[PDB]
RNA sequence: GUGGGAGAGGGUGGUGGAAUUCCCGGAGUAGCGGUGAAAUGCGCAGAUACCGGGAGGAACGCCGAUGGCGAAGGCAGCCACCUGGUCCACCCGUGACGCUGAGGCGCGAAAGCGUGGGGAGCAAACCGGAUUAGAUACCCGGGUAGUCCACGCCCUAAACGAUGCGCGCUAGGUCUCUGGGUCUCCUGGGGGCCGAAGCUAACGCGUUAAGCGCGCCGCCUGGGGAGUACGGCCGCAAGGC
């Protein structure tokens, strides 16, 4: 209900999903998606199709808040993750930027097992 | 694609205080460049990468950006 | 007594008064340390890279002095206790390596 | 550390003529100040064994040189040992 | 001796940013997580994702290397202080002062033990979810000791170059680190790769010897029994010699 025109839009992949979020320029969020949020449950929902789906989903969820120019973060290496970035090309909202802000450690934190 | 120093002028390396000519031996990201990129010689980089991390102390000189395009 | 640099960098948005009292207070700290001053560079306001203390700039002093070793760090020590002063860095004065000359 | 001044005060100090910078004397003098230095650092940093092994090694060079100067003429063993207040 | 040099060599105190976790606030909904696929788990007490702030521990990305240092174990953010080893140049000083080294003494990854702190992430045991003929395992969700610091113990190992130390001698080529030089190059000192002579059962070694010699120490004498038994010593114990 704000018509929150230009803003920011924050995709963070992984290998068990994607999701996405759209937020105001000062970086509050407004709505967003993800592989679980349309249909796919399992697995599926790391594919890319459930990339492209869940961006869509944000992207019209983000029309009806009256967005119209955007700025792109993407967070993660993962399936689809670039496909994410592919259907807000076709998403009919303009994509100022394309940033990849991806946390990376100065190895602060002993991994997990099952990554080393 | 000429290595950084070959387009460069006569600098002191062990200068922490000068950004202009530092920032140069940065990269996109703020990740210290290689020795590839670099044309410097084992005891060039080795001083130039404490120097660096001197200024980066200082907030002079980027820990790390941000990726742009991609 | 040997060759040092110290490195000062305090809150940008400082009155004139709150300035030359830290300053002062500095000076202080120096000629208590018994550290004598061969040179001084001030850059003042600047641009850091990333923010220091919720700002994005900061305000630049550079000292080239002599003093007793045993004490240098007792005078970083010293002179981070200030509140308004966010980064202290005392090197060792080093002759100038160069490259490309 | 130890400075130049130090040094040759100590060398100009035990010289058995002027000029003399290497003699047995010398040398073991030099040493002694070097390992009270080094022990007197391992009074404290009680855990910095490195240097410690360092400070067996010097001790080593002196027992050694000491050992020959005594062989050779006792007297200036006798000299330098009450000289330093050593072995 | 003097004059220069390189370095994650050691000890102490500071100190900087990235990230994880937790807590506070904003905004925001229906799932997140996770796997081969799943479930346990977490989520309407508002999670995941996003922004700002705070707390705390541990480890220091790029530089970084096929690199450097150390006797070995091992040593990586930055600053200062304390300190060890080592290399080159000058040919100045002492004048064989040398090499090895049974005992002894000290150091000695990790795990483990004691007392007292600390505890983010990881994670023996353990609690669960799967898989499977069964799962006491691999995979997944949790999680204690521990991993961290101080002090004192333990004294092991693929503690590996599976190659004891020192010195002299015997073609070179190539890459490299670090000094000096009259600086396509020469000369020292480290790190690699090819290869002369020679060695070797062979693979391979080959001026960084596994070659030609000399000195000194350790050690071996078929496999299993067995690093077990007895004895001794060390240890709080585990256990070690
Ligand atoms: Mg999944
Ligand atoms: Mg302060
Ligand atoms: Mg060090
Ligand atoms: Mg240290
Ligand atoms: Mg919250
Ligand atoms: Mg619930
Ligand atoms: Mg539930
Ligand atoms: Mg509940
Ligand atoms: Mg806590
Ligand atoms: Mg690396
Ligand atoms: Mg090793
Ligand atoms: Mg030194
Ligand atoms: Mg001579
Ligand atoms: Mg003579
Ligand atoms: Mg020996
Ligand atoms: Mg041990
Ligand atoms: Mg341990
Ligand atoms: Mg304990
Ligand atoms: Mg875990
Ligand atoms: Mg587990
Ligand atoms: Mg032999
Ligand atoms: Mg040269
Ligand atoms: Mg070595
Ligand atoms: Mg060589
Ligand atoms: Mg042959
Ligand atoms: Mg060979
Ligand atoms: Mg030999
Ligand atoms: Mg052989
Ligand atoms: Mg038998
Ligand atoms: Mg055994
Ligand atoms: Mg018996
Ligand atoms: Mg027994
Ligand atoms: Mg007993
Ligand atoms: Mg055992």
């Amino acid at each position: 209900k704000r018509q929150v025109a230009s803003g920011r839009a924050y995709i963070h992949a992984s290998y068990n999903n994607t999701i996405v979020t759209i937020t105001d320029p000062d970086g509050n969020p407004i709505t967003w998606s993800s592989g679980g949020v349309i249909g796919y449950k399992g697995s599926r929902k790391g594919t890319p199709y459930a990339a492209q789906l869940a961006a869509l989903d944000a992207a019209k969820k983000a029309m009806a808040y009256g967005m119209q120019s955007v700025d792109v973060i993407v967070r993660g290496t993962g399936a689809g993750r670039e496909q994410a970035i592919r259907a807000l090309q076709a998403s009919g909202l303009q994509v100022k930027s394309i940033v990849d802000d991806t946390p990376v450690p100065h190895n602060g934190c002993r991994p997990k097992k099952k990554f080393r | 694609k000429a290595k950084v120093k070959a387009t460069l002028g006569e600098f002191d390396l062990r200068d922490y205080r000068n950004v202009e000519v530092l920032k140069r031996f940065l990269s996109e990201t703020g990740k210290i460049l290689p020795r590839r990129r670099t044309g410097l010689s084992a005891k060039e980089q080795r001083i130039l990468a404490k120097t660096i991390k001197r200024a980066r102390i200082l907030g002079l000189l980027p820990f790390t950006e941000k990726l742009v395009r991609k | 007594m040997r060759r040092y640099e110290v490195n000062i960098v305090l809150n940008p948005n400082l009155d004139q008064s709150q300035l030359a009292l830290e300053k002062e207070i500095i000076q202080r700290a120096l000629e208590n340390y018994g550290a004598r001053v061969e040179k001084v560079e001030e850059l003042g306001l600047r641009r850091l890279a990333y923010p220091i203390a919720k700002d994005p700039q900061g305000y630049f002093l550079w000292y080239q002095v002599e003093m007793p070793e045993d004490r240098v760090n007792d005078l970083a020590r010293e002179l981070r206790i200030r509140d308004n002063v966010r980064r202290v860095m005392v090197v060792k004065s080093q002759e100038p390596f160069l490259a490309n000359a | 550390p130890i400075t130049k001044e130090e040094k040759q005060k100590v060398i100009q100090e035990f010289a058995r003529f002027p000029g003399d910078t290497g003699s047995t004397e010398v040398q073991v003098a030099l040493l002694t100040l070097r390992i009270n230095r080094l022990s007197e650092h391992l009074k404290v940093h009680k855990k910095d064994h490195h240097s410690h092994r360092g400070l067996l090694m010097m001790v080593g060079q002196r027992r050694r040189l000491l050992r020959y100067l005594q062989r050779e003429d006792p007297e200036r063993y006798r000299a330098l040992i009450e000289k330093l207040g050593i072995r």
